[PDB]
């Protein structure tokens, strides 16, 4: 009936694995019991692993709070973290988060490394767009663990970036890729005006882009053939995108967001910033995400410029 | 194949 | 010996024709006793030139005031500007020159038509930059008639644009096009950001550089080939004649003459050989924005080429 | 079905002449199959006129391109523009519309003098306020019609401007012009302000109004007279007229914002809008936005010595 | 009850 | 030899009667040793006077300090100010009177009511405008004098300064009341303009100029009159006064020490038009009252010279 | 059948007295036939008051417009004001405040002290809202006349008006003080950013308050609780009326809100509601003598007061 | 004798460490040849330590080098600074740092963790702030690592800063608590005045104040003698003491034109006042812990010393 | 030649 | 009883 | 004498 | 031989 919250602290360690062999296996426990759940990497005194679970009361104290107290805390036993020299480092940095992301906690002392610590319940009310973005998160989770597997199987992750953004835009857009194109543009951009270095970082990767275009303007090409039928994740992502658009269409016909026209290019942003979420849920730093969208940009403007 | 992401080749 | 001020005005007729068949005329007829003249175009109160002859104030009233008047104002009763119907038109042009200007000259209303105005002496001192910069415009006039003339014969404007900042850039900085696409790059992208339209320019600019990408890297060796010498005419006239004030502005940074506004050699006297070439654009009539596109196409075009190395 | 678009250029002849002997003609021979239409004057690529018709694409096909194809295409060989010597000296001043209009495509070359372009459809379904834009615009095409004829026939195409601004001041406000006459002077204020000499300005526009001050205002409770008269037979033809075709937009604006449709709004809103809607007429009789503000400034002031001293 | 002037450099 | 300051707080009490009853008669018992003097109206700290006089310490402690402490001493008693119920009230006015000037001192507290206070000397070195301002205040506290009694026994503030402000324009500019009226309405037009009400100020203030426009115009060709000839007092003393202050101005500009805030022309008008202003102030108009006087003098110099 | 004026100037006279020997007896006098009767204070043409009542042409004549000029008329001769010194002293505060309040009349010269003038009706309809204002001014009226009869034996007017907004935050909004308190604090604060000594005049109140705090957070304690009880009585009545009074205005204001009738004066359903309410006692407290420094002073040290109470738990 | 300056890299491992099992072993292995060696942590280009060191060219090049690169060295080899993921995640920190501080360079990319990096002698600025400063580094040195191992054993770095700026405030000023916490507040609300949320800060940190209201009046109390009485707090009376020699050099300094009674008074005030600050930084609490001790020093004294 | 009105709010 | 409100 | 309370989200 | 410059073609 309600979310859950659970904190899992596991600092220097790698949380791909984390979730890949732990949190994993804990929600295909309890799936039976409870298949809402879905989780979310933060910051906030230590780097962490949040997870929130959609199930009652008992429910909860019966097989969820067991299957994670227990193979969750198993993966700790088995792998932990080294932890941080000096949490104290990334106070200034976090403290700038803090007032950035609106994150009303306190910074420290830190939270034990190691460890799962029950935080009961969310708020108690929730809006309307915190329970599309819920919904979302764990309607991809299988997506989140297809694309782990392979980036620990040895794939690069920011390809997989790469493809995601892009499908997307060929795919739940009014009108394809080459319309599109301009808001993947758009995103790098927003990024590029806020650093300092901005000029000197649009040359290099206006460099990268030159020295391996024949690269980026095959994989593109692939990317868009396959966002509309020889790759697995494309529609994958696809066709698991797709009702969220739809949806979130009808919840604007409506109208009861956009606190922060609106069927197309609003229901597509809407989309396409949830594959920006997943990107994030993946691993994937603000900096190699703009550096990707930035590379199809480029891409798309030598494969879609000539039309 | 996997594209090269590595600016500083 | 001092610096008389005059001003042409010709709103709507071809500016380029008073150029070469009024003022040119005019400024070899006194250039024996007077041949440091120059003219910029300028837009404030009507579209305008305006003449600097430095001599003495007998020669001015003797010999170089009569030229232009006769000369000039037989150019433009001759061939008269038809005017412009709506002054009021131009004020959002002329206000957003205003801001980016820092001139403050009232705006309207505009000076007569087909005049010529005495606008007596600059003012009375003049920084070591004015007088290095004037300099720059003398020496570098006969470049301005050789480029309208190709533009009058047909050539094509932004092509001599980017021939000029190309070659600028690898021949007079330290480290040639390899370092200098930076400075290039960074023009246009100031110009970028300022502007809201800002990504889908970009966007515009990246569609056409990629859909003639052979053009534009073929032209920039081409001309980065002339500088360091040739196939093009006008590229080495260009060094030749900036090579002697960017000589002159490396040892007026290390005696220290301008510090209001090696890196003294560096960026310093090729920053302000760079910004000569962008105030000669456009004194040949190139518009902002057509200089701002033309840097970025130099700078996608150097990136293809000194990049993949 | 769809909006369909044409191009025609006429850099530097009577653009009057082509909408009364061209673009009138060639509309009224497809009224009947397609009766909404309009066109609108632009500088884009040299002065041109931009025609909008709505209609089928086999209606496009077999009647409407025709009639302008034939028409139009007629009176351009009648009655040629000779064109302008130099279009770069426009140049600066397109960069800088383009961009304060959000106009994007090339700005040169120009498009070919005396030259018709099918450009197609309007991109996708439009916009709430868009729609009500068209259907002012193809209700006022008459309106246009007459004051181009009366002017190029000699009457002052700033006095046009002056009853239509003041008639439209009077009928649709809430108050009438006693209370709206304020809306009349801000607007010339706001022109007044971003103007390096206005002040300039403002002792020219007085030392004009007051050297002429009795036919201002004549002419003012002549306007206003006749806008809230109701008996066709009052002083000025066309201003019933006017205020008679605007109302049903205003209706249909304050309807359209007591319901939540674009932007208190049944009073001061629809009134925002029909009077910017005149505004918008202005510029396709061919007035400048100088001349307009003039009106609107002159206007204002005759107002004060008629609803200010009693 | 015509044509109002409206040359501002009547003078 | 130095200049010498005295604050006369005087906050609710009638400031006019403080200036013709009390300070007056004061600076004209140590006018034998001590010539150059005047006054200023102000608010910081509340409404007070601020008293300039030149002479030696020595003349101050005989002559000047008693004058003052026992004539406008005897005026303050006789008179006290009944005071400001709630000086926090001020606020509103005085924190943005602060800004406009560039002010920079404390508004709060308020320095006691009814009270002299001696401030010493004005820190030291004047520049050439001071030494041209201090004078123009010196030789026209007569001026002060001869516009206060009028005030006093009825006549309307406002007229005076639009007498004053047409005939500094007609009688001291390049080319009279037809080319100086534009001068006028710029001064209204700052105003206007970064005034939120802007616009409905304007349309009070023309139909006001509309319900009287006889009034003012004929109001205006006899202040026109009088500046270039013998019907109106204040306006041709006013002119006479001011007249050795734009030579001097002209003079100064010139030979050039001035331009801080083509030069004896647009310049000593300049100058002295200003110096109108803050003889306006001095005599107790409000900026408001001032700049709308201002606007009406500029509309009635259009329907005169207007229809040339 | 309509809001009829009067102008009673009384420039430098005891306006509270004026108020409860010259205006309350009149309204006294025609209460069983004008039961809709308000006054307010005001600065403009001099210190006076405006009265308002509501009803026909003919009850004016017969008994409304004659219990003013008997009753009122009578103070006037019998306590009348001395004047104020320099009229045109205050124009250029005036002129600031009438740019402020957009007020709109001739500021110059004062109408005659001492006099009564009949000021005719309220042009013809009345907004939402001030209608809303004119019932709240109505009903509130007794809480006038009770906070000055306190005043005029020496009860401190700060201490009524403290009173008063403290038990409107805790009684009227939805988590009462510990929510509420914000609202209080975020006032004073407004004005100090107002004044460029601000952060030497909090401190003044921040000392002044810790000198003091355990009679203010006792207090604070107390009136939240006779804001609160439910019961037919507590142990200070005059806040209980208060609340009492102000409930049904908040419910209406809320109402009017949520059908489309206002928003200048979840959220602004209940949270409009509320400061509507407190904006209305803080418009009491003026027409109580309270000055606005005085008032932000009060809101300052209620913030204090609700601070310590509120986070010692 | 001139300052020649160093550079160690060392990202994400424990920053007060290599001060405390790097730094200063070095500065003992050359301490007799060059007495005042003092070091700052940065972050510009990584976090990393900006050490520096009077002396001459050979002397450098002969034991201090060697020993700096022996023992440093020694340990970056030891215990190695991992690394930092992200090093680029830092921006929206960095690129806000420098338009506060003003300082230009490069934000990116990162010098090459564990390395030390000679890097000469700085410009000619040999102004006396500075040295008047960099005296204040190397002088309190002990002081840092003092209070730098109070913070290993697990004592609170705030508390220590209350207990430092609160002594400071006290013993330094010339009219003691009661009047220089009208110092401390104002450092606090100039960080209010500056930041977005600022009202509700200064509301969680008045609220915070008043829950733990005793916990503060009682520590103030405490550190305010331990600063005063010529032993309750070891650390305070320690740096109330390194400090008034250095307020008595800036005391003098600042009569006699070196520098810039009212700032012999407040003038020595700040200098001093703001060396602690410095000091702050130095020990590692970033600006945002100062601000909140300060605003709960003020917050504390205000109690106290305030009924007065 | 009296003084002006100056009451702009004599309406 | 009343409060105290003298802040100097 | 004991640490100082330093966590304003302790609530 | 010349560069393309329209950007629209």
């Amino acid at each position: 009936e309600r979310w859950w919250r659970f904190r899992v602290d596991y600092h220097a360690g790698p949380m791909d694995d984390l979730i890949l062999d732990g949190v994993r296996p804990a929600f295909a426990a309890f799936a039976a019991q409870a298949p809402m759940a879905y989780f979310l990497r933060h910051w906030r005194r230590g780097p962490h692993l949040r997870i929130y679970v959609s199930t009652t009361r008992e429910a909860l104290e019966a097989v969820v709070r067991p299957a994670i107290e227990h193979v969750v805390g198993g993966y700790l036993r088995a792998r932990p973290s080294p932890g941080m020299a000096d949490p104290s480092a990334f106070l200034p940095l976090h403290e700038r988060l803090a007032e950035l992301e609106g994150e009303d906690g306190p910074l420290m002392p830190w939270s034990p490394d190691n460890t799962i610590h029950a935080e009961g319940e969310r708020p108690e009310p929730l809006t309307v767009r915190d329970v599309l973005l819920a919904d979302f998160y764990a309607d991809t989770t299988p997506s989140v663990y297809h694309a782990l597997e392979r980036v620990r199987s040895g794939a690069s992750l920011p390809t997989i970036a790469f493809d995601l953004v892009v499908a997307t835009a060929h795919a739940l857009s009014t009108g394809g890729l080459p319309v599109a194109r301009t808001s993947l543009r758009s995103h790098a951009e927003a990024y590029l005006a806020r650093r300092s270095d901005g000029v000197r970082l649009r040359e290099l990767w206006r460099d990268h882009y030159a020295r391996n275009r024949e690269a980026f303007t095959e994989r593109l090409i692939a990317v868009a053939s396959s966002a509309e039928s020889h790759l697995p994740h494309v529609r994958e992502w696809v066709r698991r995108l797709r009702p969220i658009r739809e949806r979130a269409r009808a919840l604007l016909e409506s109208g009861e967001l956009t606190l922060e026209d609106s069927p197309a290019f609003g229901a597509y942003r809407l989309v396409i910033n949830c594959t920006y979420l997943h990107l994030t849920r993946l691993g994937l730093t603000p900096h190699q995400r703009f550096l990707v969208c930035h590379l199809a940009a480029d891409a798309a403007a030598d494969v879609y410029g000539i039309a | 194949n996997d594209l090269p992401m590595d600016v500083f080749e």
